[PDB]
DNA sequence: AAAAAAAAA
């Protein structure tokens, strides 16, 4: 069937680690614990993990003989994994509301909270912790002079170009860099997808990650299990979980380009927050993760092994330059006071145009 | 069963002979331990062996490889690893990094004999055998990665399981095909997560390389053949470079012997598995002594003169055009700013003629002793696919662009005849091109700025059948304004009639065409010949043996071969980079000023181009006699030829 | 998407 090797990676530790860091970083008091205070009451949207806090967490905590293994280094090798790693600590370690809520609001809660008063009240299914989930993981890439502040090679970020990224780098994290050319609209996309019943008890749910989804026929409800049907299942709209999606390419820049040759394309995906921060003809560095996609869709039935390739957005710099609509700052006001004490300006400004040309 | 045991340790064996290999090994595992973890080339591993020691060790087992790849190739690479295995020594490895298990594929180097081929000259008696293809390339495909073997883990079990995945196309041997169907349940249905980051991925390239033009048999069109090439190498060369591809050729797919066939006329198809590729160039690199000869050479006095006589001997007369031609093919250096953007760093050189004065042959010469060129005439090409074109490709079904004729030519030199009898439409394309070495391509949602940094030499004949010396320049060219202006120098040429010069060129035509080839009689015409004994090729400063260059004496002063004279272009163009002074500027602009204001009759109204043009020759010139720092003389030199160009001595 | 032939302005 399937042969077995070893690995000198078991998650255990790795995840009591993580807890123990999550819970005892101290950079107000714990950092990670205000953050995850704030998004419990409902006022922050996404979480943002530094790897050069647990970098130096892991220096700082060297010095007694405690630590045995580095875990940024795992990270680097493998990101998703880490990802349900993080959510899954983050959900057990989930802080108390502290603030009032308006809570009549959250359509979503109220229609599960009916659907337990139903399903409890009789002495109720375990709904996955992905549909209960308001916020969202995000990473940020190590800094250089954090990694010269160690003997380690602890590196990462240097941002590839498009070209120079090959294929043994899937699954790791990288950072590129070029020019946005093409970005999409926004378009709503299925993270957990909810049928209901016909009023057969609980509403059957159903979870995809794959870009291909298929429906169900049959349900579980015992009244449906019974020998003769009892109303077909529908998918509801309302109970289902949604997320924003988006995908752009960039391209490589003139200057990194070998001469003779032509430029290449790289597709990137962008899902929650991060939607619309980045728009086409500015020069960036995104750091995400390099993941692979099934040549399935184009339904060939060719490219036996041949797959096609994607980038997950995390983090990004939109670098280049602000115009900033002039907006009023103290400082070019001083600068605009220094032009009035000038004098006389047009012929300085004729002067300072073009001096090339004589 | 015991038979591939047997050939593993004769190849080990072997490598024991020969100590050459280990001692590579044992630098790259070096080389790749202190690139690892000290304050980004990594060597890949390949290692190259001469099968003509092979020969001379076992004739069987050379034999068996040269005959039958397929079941010597693979007891020669497990041997390899396994000897890499026992010499190498990390006693703290890594944990994805460790799974990598790369067989060592091997390369190739030697006589061949009969299996150095030619792209039409392949046939069916020689598949399955290990060959050697030269050729020009003429396209290539996107690199894709591929797998190969996938990681899965699943939470209960703590096991980590893989998968192995082979093609036809991924091994030398044909064995059960597998499916690329992800496996996500255990056989006690625990449910795998696929784990990235620990599986295996490689590089995909299909590249087309055919038979060269020149050696095809009379009236028939070139013929190509297709080359599959992955992981190492798998991004070298471009289209248009003449390589030497050594692989397996062998066939794949059922090619209709299954009931899919429509009709019995079905061929099988054939593909060459590249193990490893080489650099024709018809060599590139230069000794020790060949500096001493370049310095000492250098050091003489009178260096343009001998260079500018050493191109094209066959020519008579025309010395200001090689000199001209000698600058150009080594002139000056680009200058970029942050604020001034961009400034032109090479020159261009246009004639214009009456008939029969040795303009197309002189092109000819310059686009045969040039580094890189591309030949190309007006009639025959048109603009919207002389820079880029828009294509489908059939593995992908997507459309890509394809570099046109001078983006292939980039930093290279591009020759263009019939410049005049080009459609009018096209030149846009030059108008573009030669404002600011850019094209910008913009067309079926393509969107990029491509880089195109070449030099152009044109020739074209004047409106009339032969020039009118009476008559205004610029009613004698067809060509607008707009485009003169931009070319540097512009050089007229007439056969005036004089019976000393008709004399003199006749004698040295009727000694050209009295010329026999060294070793071959004159009673039978030129036979072409087979390739060099090598399918791979590779006392010191005492000889002069094709230093002097002077093979054969008939004049007083000296002349240098080709080859030392690409030898010395190749070192100028990257060794040296010279910086003006003062003393040149001076000279620069008091000769402007004097051409400017001198008010006489001229063959071209001047401008701030000609004194950019210029300093760009006195750059030039700087480079010639191989110094940092730009002389007056190199001023003086460049105002003489840009006087002759302008005005005649 | 790009090359090449034909009738009308
Ligand atoms: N100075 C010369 N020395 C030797 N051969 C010469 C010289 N001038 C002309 N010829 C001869 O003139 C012939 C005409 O060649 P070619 O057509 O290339 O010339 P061209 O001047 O470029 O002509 P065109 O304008 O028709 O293209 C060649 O065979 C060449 O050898
Ligand atoms: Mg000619
Ligand atoms: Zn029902």
């Amino acid at each position: 069937a399937l042969p077995s090797i070893q690995l000198p990676v078991d998650y255990n530790n790795l995840f009591n680690e993580i807890t123990d860091f999550l819970v005892t970083f101290k950079q107000k008091g714990p950092k990670y614990m205000a953050m995850l205070q704030k998004v419990a009451n409902r006022e922050l949207n996404s979480v943002i993990i530094d790897l050069d806090d647990i970098l130096q967490y892991q220096n700082e905590k060297f010095l007694q003989g405690t630590q045995a293994d580095d875990l940024v280094s795992a990270i680097q090798q493998n990101a998703n994994h880490f990802t349900e790693l993080f959510c899954r600590a983050i959900d057990n370690n989930m802080p108390l509301p502290t603030k009032e809520i308006d809570y009549k609001d959250d359509v979503l809660d109220v229609i599960l909270n009916q659907r337990r008063l139903r399903n409890e009240r009789m002495l109720t299914e375990l709904f996955p912790p992905n549909l209960t989930r308001r916020y969202f993981l995000y990473f940020k890439p190590l800094s250089q002079n954090c990694a010269r502040r160690y003997r380690k090679k602890a590196i990462s970020s240097k941002p590839l170009s498009v070209r120079q990224i090959k294929g043994d780098f899937l699954g790791q994290l990288i950072t590129v860099r070029g020019i946005i050319t093409r970005v999409s609209d926004v378009k709503p996309a299925v993270e957990v997808i909810a049928y209901t019943c016909d009023q057969c008890g609980y509403e059957v749910f159903q979870e995809v990650n794959s870009r291909t989804f298929t429906p169900l026929s049959e349900c579980t409800s015992e009244e449906c299990s019974q020998n003769q049907t009892k109303g077909q299942l529908f998918m509801s709209t309302r109970a289902s979980k949604f997320s924003a999606f988006q995908e752009c390419k960039i391209q490589e820049l003139s200057q990194q380009v070998p001469v003779g040759h032509i430029p290449r394309s790289l597709n990137i995906h962008v899902n929650g927050t991060l939607v619309r921060s980045l728009s086409p003809g500015d020069i960036v560095d995104v750091t995400g993760i390099f993941l692979p996609a099934p040549y399935t869709g184009f339904k060939a039935l060719k490219a036996g092994l041949l797959t096609e390739t994607y980038l997950e957005a995390q983090f990004v710099r939109q670098h280049k330059k602000k115009f900033a609509s002039f907006s009023l700052t103290s400082d070019v006001e001083e600068r605009v006071m220094e032009l009035i004490t000038s004098g006389d300006v047009y012929n300085r400004l004729a002067k300072s145009i073009a001096p090339e040309i004589y | 069963d015991a038979v591939f045991g047997d050939r593993v340790r004769r190849f080990q064996e072997f490598l024991d002979t020969f100590t050459s290999y280990r001692d590579s090994v044992r630098s790259i595992q070096v080389y790749n331990s202190n690139n690892a973890a000290n304050y980004l080339n990594i060597l890949p591993h390949r290692i190259i062996i001469s099968l003509d020691d092979l020969r001379e060790f076992d004739r069987s087992f050379w034999s068996g490889i040269l005959v039958e790849p397929a079941y010597f190739i693979p007891p020669a690479e497990k041997a390899l690893t396994d000897l890499a295995d026992s010499m190498d020594d990390v006693p703290h490895p890594n944990a994805s990094a460790v799974s990598s298990r790369h067989p060592w594929k091997l390369s190739f180097k030697g006589s061949f004999g009969a299996h150095a081929l030619s792209p039409r000259t392949l046939t069916a008696q020689h598949l399955n055998k290990l060959v050697s293809v030269e050729g020009i390339v003429t396209k290539t495909s996107l690199v894709r990665p591929k797998l190969i073997r996938s990681v899965h883990y699943a939470a209960k079990t703590g096991r980590f399981h893989y998968r192995d995945y082979t093609d036809a196309t991924t091994t030398l041997t044909t064995r059960i095909p597998t499916p690329a169907i992800y496996p996500t349940e255990d056989t006690e249905g625990n449910k795998l997560t696929t784990e990235y980051g620990y599986s295996t991925f490689i590089d995909h390239q299909r590249i087309t390389v055919q038979e060269m033009p020149e050696m095809a048999p009379a009236g028939q069109l070139p013929r190509s053949i297709d080359v599959i090439l992955d992981d190492d190498l798998v991004d070298k060369t471009k289209p248009g470079d003449r390589v030497n591809v050594v692989g397996v050729f062998k066939s794949l797919g059922a090619g209709g012997m299954n009931q899919s066939n429509s009709n019995t006329l079905i061929g099988f198809k054939t593909l060459i598995l590249g193990n490893t590729v080489y650099p024709l160039h018809a060599r590139q690199m230069l000794t020790d002594f060949d500096i001493r000869n370049i310095n000492k050479l250098s050091k003489k006095k009178d260096i343009f003169d001998i260079l500018s006589q050493s191109l094209a001997p066959s020519i008579y007369g025309h010395d200001h055009i090689k000199k001209a031609i000698l600058l150009m093919l080594m002139g000056g250096v680009e200058k970029n700013l942050e604020n001034g953007s961009h400034l032109r760093g090479d020159i261009n050189i246009l004639m214009v003629g009456d008939p029969s004065t040795a303009k197309s042959q002189l092109l000819r010469f310059v686009l045969n002793t040039a580094s890189l060129a591309i030949a190309t005439t007006g009639r025959g090409s048109s603009g919207v696919g002389l820079t880029a074109a828009v294509t489908t490709d059939r593995e992908t079904g997507e459309r890509r662009l394809e570099a046109g004729a001078m983006v292939l030519a980039d930093r290279g030199v591009v020759c263009i005849d019939e410049f005049d009898k080009m459609t009018d439409v096209d030149r846009v394309a030059i108008h573009e091109v030669m404002e600011q070495q850019t094209v910008t391509i913009a067309k079926a949602g393509i969107h990029t700025t491509l880089n195109a940094r070449c030099s152009v030499i044109a020739a074209a004949n004047p409106v009339f059948g032969q020039y009118d010396v009476n008559r205004d320049p610029h009613q004698n060219i067809a060509l607008p304004d707009s485009l003169l202006s931009r070319f540097d120098l512009l050089f007229v040429v007439t056969d005036d009639i004089n019976e000393i010069r008709d004399r003199s060129i006749s004698e040295h035509v009727l000694r050209t065409h009295r010329y026999l080839p060294p070793g071959y009689l004159e009673g039978e015409p030129v036979r072409e010949r087979l390739n060099l004994s090598l399918a791979v090729g590779e006392q010191a400063g005492a000889k002069l043996a094709k230093n002097k260059g002077n093979y054969n004496g008939t004049e007083i002063p000296k002349l240098v071969t080709i080859p030392f004279l690409r030898k010395y272009v190749q070192y100028a163009k990257e060794r040296v980079i010279p910086q003006l002074t003062q003393e040149a500027i001076n000279v620069i602009v008091k000769n402007y000023t004097d051409l400017r204001n001198d008010d006489n009759t001229k063959k071209s109204p001047i401008t701030a181009r000609t004194l950019e043009t210029l300093i760009r020759l006195a750059t030039a010139h700087a480079k010639v006699r191989l110094s940092k720092t730009v002389n007056k003389v190199d001023a003086k030199v460049a105002a003489n030829l840009l006087r002759f160009a302008l005005l005649g001595e």
